């Protein structure tokens, strides 16, 4: 079963009276092959429930859950955002995913009201279809659980090239990517995902496209939509992306920087290109980075690992004072430790009877977790 | 800022319970005055209207709504043809607490009414009598029940963990047993003025703890779930005489009569009787289930022209049904039975599948009507037969003499039943512990009396342990703050040998008041090992963060062994 199920927009201005059909109030919906009656029924029921709860509680609802589905709903003016999830997914993950979709739409098409008042529906619908295709192609289990980014003397000069760019006139931050692999970045992780997921489909191979940054991200770049320009340059394997300013539409400055190093970057690139006994997962709260050791094939043991983290990840976000938590069932035990900097989860891939014996191996996982993980460079404090 | 509402499919209100804040908010909103029930209905009509369409179309219903920061929580549950709505707006209760409260209210409805609750048509009339005074009285009684349940859940550990607590005194318990035997059950039975009522059980209650209990030789053992409801009902009337009340408990839901006679402040006596027409309910229950199987195969199976007549279940049901009809001979039910007999068993013109469905439904309602006419209109609160006033006074006066000298000691011992100091020497670093046996439903825990800080942490461990158990986790160790929590589950046998652990099924709320989950768990394990007895045990402990984890496990294991040796 797909974790992401439904996503559509409803406009309450076009449908104000009872006799007004709700079919015209649907701007986009996925999948596009669904029937019209189900679309109308779902939109009407969701809109009515949201309006009634908002009237009763003087505040719009943010979560509607059913026996088999789970809807995340947010209100932006007269437009309503609805997200389709599965039961197994955590609520916070769905809320973050919906926020990510809204941020992508705002950074890619600007304000919703102006975009729908000025632009046509078909082009935005095609863009939405392509972007949904990309997002569905780029989703994994640990990405579902934690919602992280899709991520050494050579790196020093790779970052030095960007450093020489920041000084180059009117530069806030920049990043260098290789086929979705981050080489060096300075942007905040929220906008780094937007730049990375930008499908890279005048001097040759030079494109400039305006974007819209929220004030919080705009302040972070400088340290409620603000117009900026994105410099996209397509190399054989490399891409260079810079957000500079609104009147960018300097010249010949960034042009010289790439052509002073193109023969060195690709040459350096080609040089670079040319039975686990335990499972672990390390998550960084500051940089939103994820690293773990799981096989591409989902074994029955791996499936039980993902379920255990699901409850424990949500428990930490609700109790800031909780530090240590361990669980055990008839087949496995998983250990966890949390600090305001990082989190750690450990399980041994290698049956309890009666009251637990103090010499039980499941209760001794604390000592093994700190020693085993030091091999792969995971430094546990 | 709390509200519990029960509504039908037509947005009709049957029961409501609101506090001062909710009433004031509704007055402020609608005052810019009609009845509160009308205001609640006209405010919550859209939710009820929209909920039914979802079930009709996509076979799904809403379960919960959430606002930002959890300011307002809405819980919806469909119990047959009725909708249950719980609203919270003060962050004092969670979704699980609201669901548990709804299930407790539904269990209270079951206990108060019986098999009638299964039929959605009769329960609507029962909860909303045409008379205004009776409706107001019933609503006030149910509101008082909800309030006392909420108070007991927040003040007593017995309802916090849903387990039975007993006062341990070997000398007093025996004398209580002989006193009860000689002067309560025998006194009622030997009196010719009992009017056909048979005494079965009688127990003495001090505060929220049980002291003595006895049962007759012709009485069945009470389930631990029912006695918690009995304790709640006793506590409602006399917080820490009223006429008898008709109650229904699982033996079906056979009728029973409740008597409550207070002796002192905090000491109460409870007596239960049984109507001589009790086993008629068992026949009605069998007929109620028998027609359900007939209707089940009428829809799923093929043309009922000949297949059903060869089914032994239909013949067994017919053998049960015709005996009931001949024994009663009621004209209203005999004419319909003859009509259904012709439809079902005519060799010439068998009834159609659509026609037989309506015929079976008509017979279902008539059986419930007989139950209503027999075991609810003859309630003692409506002029029904009951024990005479002077007979009750004799029992109340005579029992006081036997316990006159033990009044002061009982109150002091109740507040100091178990001393933590007695276990501090053997188990250093221990703060609080709860030992619960899931086979007999009995709990062993000290009396908690800095005191508030440890008291609050007790509920946090209980709530977390129940949440993790639902998805197949049998143990949980976690540290929050300066205290270390624990939770252990294991299976043993009658002789005390260790038993192997199996996979707990992954998921009704976990508890004993509003249903049961442990009885079904024991049966599941017994399916694979029928040759060995099964026992269930639980243990909750609290320790300081200074004690290491390895030392904590050994300390916890020794405590369980000592309690096991101390018991039995």
């Amino acid at each position: 079963a797909s974790w992401w199920n439904y996503f559509f927009l409803y406009d309450g201005s076009k449908v104000k009276e009872e006799g007004d059909p709700t079919r015209a109030g649907i701007c986009y919906f996925y999948p596009s092959q669904t029937l019209l009656d189900q679309q109308e029924l779902l939109c009407g029921q969701i809109a009515g429930v949201v309006r009634c709860v908002s009237d009763i509680s003087d505040s719009p609802p943010t979560l509607v859950r059913l026996r088999k589905l789970k809807f995340a709903i947010k209100v932006d003016g007269d437009y309503l955002w609805v997200l389709g999830c599965a039961v197994e997914l955590p609520d916070v993950s769905c809320k973050r995913f919906l926020d990510q979709l809204v941020g992508f739409f705002n950074f890619y098409n600007g304000p919703v009201s102006l975009a729908y008042e000025n632009c046509s529906q078909e082009e935005l619908s095609t863009e939405w279809d392509t972007f949904i295709e990309q997002i569905l192609k780029n989703t994994s289990d640990l990405h579902k659980i934690f919602n992280s980014l899709w991520n050494p003397l050579l790196l020093l000069k790779a970052a030095r090239i960007l450093q020489t760019c920041q000084r180059s006139p009117h530069i806030l931050a920049g990043c260098i990517l290789y086929k979705g692999l981050i080489v060096s970045t300075q942007l905040p992780p929220s906008l780094t995902a937007k730049v990375l997921l930008h499908r890279t489909a005048l001097p040759p191979n030079v494109q400039i496209i305006p974007v819209f940054v929220t004030k919080e991200e705009a302040i972070s770049l400088h340290e409620g939509l603000v117009r900026m320009n994105l410099y996209t340059h397509c190399v054989k394997g490399l891409v260079l992306s810079l957000l500079a300013e609104e009147p960018l539409l300097d010249s010949a400055a960034i042009e010289e920087v790439y052509h002073s190093s193109l023969a060195s970057l690709n040459g350096l690139e080609v040089h670079l290109k040319e039975s686990s006994t335990y499972n672990f997962t390390h998550y960084d709260r500051i940089q939103s980075l994820l690293m773990a050791n799981l096989p591409q094939v989902a074994t029955p043991q791996d499936r039980r690992f993902l379920q255990a983290v699901s409850l424990m990840h949500s428990e930490f976000a609700q109790l800031p004072a909780l530090y240590e938590m361990t669980v055990r069932n008839a087949s496995t035990a998983v250990y966890a430790c949390c600090n305001p900097i990082q989190e750690t989860y450990f399980q041994q891939l290698a049956r309890s009877s009666g009251f637990p014996n103090p010499q039980d191996g499941a209760f001794s996982l604390s000592g093994k977790a700190k020693q085993k993980l030091l091999k792969h460079g995971v430094n546990l404090l | 800022m709390k509200c519990v509402l029960v509504a039908t499919e037509g947005a009709e209100v049957l029961f409501y319970w609101t506090d001062q804040e909710f009433e004031e908010s509704l007055r402020l909103k609608f005052g810019q005055l009609p009845a509160l029930e009308d205001q609640l209905s006209t405010l919550l009509a859209p939710v009820i209207i929209s909920s039914m369409t979802m079930l009709e179309k996509l076979s799904d219903t809403y379960t919960c709504f959430s606002t930002e920061n959890g300011n307002f929580l809405y819980v919806l549950h469909l119990f047959g043809e009725c909708l249950f709505i719980a609203i919270n707006g003060d962050h004092t209760e969670s979704e699980g607490d609201l669901r548990r409260k709804l299930y407790v209210l539904k269990y209270l409805f079951e206990v108060h009414f019986g098999l009638v609750t299964v039929d959605g048509h009769l329960i609507r009339k029962e909860l909303r009598p045409p008379d205004l005074a009776q409706r107001v009285q019933l609503w006030e009684h149910f509101q008082s029940l909800l309030w006392t349940y909420s108070r007991l859940r927040e003040q007593e550990q017995c309802f916090a963990v849903e387990a039975l607590e007993r006062l341990i005194h070997p000398q007093l318990c025996e004398l209580c047993i002989e006193a009860l035997e000689r002067h309560v059950i025998q006194a009622v039975n030997t009196s010719p003025e009992r009017g056909g009522e048979e005494a079965l059980h009688a127990f003495l209650l001090v505060h929220s703890k049980l002291l003595a209990f006895y049962s007759s030789h012709s009485a069945s053992s009470l389930r631990p779930a029912d006695l918690l409801a009995l304790i709640l009902l006793v506590q409602d009337l006399y917080p820490s005489p009223s006429g008898p009340r008709r109650i229904f408990l699982d033996a079906p839901l056979v009728p029973h009569t409740m008597y409550c006679l207070p002796l002192w402040q905090g000491i109460n006596l409870v007596l239960l009787t049984r109507s001589p027409s009790a086993p008629l309910a068992l026949v009605l229950s069998q007929l109620m289930d028998g027609f359900s199987m007939l209707e089940k195969k009428l829809k799923e199976g093929p043309e009922p022209g000949a297949s059903l007549r060869s089914q032994p279940l239909v013949g067994d049901l017919r053998q049960r049904m015709d005996k009931f009809v001949k024994n009663r001979g009621a004209q209203e039910i005999q004419s319909t039975w003859l009509e259904f007999k012709a439809k079902a068993f005519s060799k010439s013109e068998p009834g159609s599948s659509w026609e037989l469905l309506q015929a079976c439904g008509k017979l279902k309602r008539q059986l419930c009507a007989i139950y209503r006419l027999n075991f609810l209109t003859t309630a003692p609160s409506r002029g029904g037969p009951h024990l005479p006033q002077h007979l009750q006074d004799q029992v109340q006066r005579l029992m006081r003499e036997k316990l006159t000298d033990w009044k002061d000691f009982l109150l002091v011992k109740s507040r100091r039943n178990i001393t933590m100091v007695s276990y501090l020497e053997d188990f250093p670093g221990l703060v609080h512990f709860i030992y619960v046996d899931r086979t007999t439903g009995q709990m062993v825990a000290p009396s908690l009396n800095l005191a508030a800080f440890v008291k609050t942490k007790v509920w946090s461990l209980i709530q977390l342990a129940r949440r993790y158990l639902q998805k197949g986790y049998t143990t949980l160790l976690f540290q929050e703050g300066d205290f270390y929590c624990s939770y252990f589950l294991w299976f043993e046998n009658d002789m005390g040998y260790k038993l192997q652990m199996i996979e707990v099924p992954v998921l009704v709320p976990i508890g004993m008041l509003g249903g049961d989950y442990y009885r079904k768990l024991l049966r599941y394990y017994s399916k694979n090992r029928p040759t060995e007895a099964v026992r269930c045990y639980e243990l909750l402990a609290l320790h300081l963060s200074v004690i290491p984890t390895d030392l904590l496990v050994q300390q916890a294991g020794q405590l369980a062994r000592r309690l096991w040796e101390a018991s039995r």
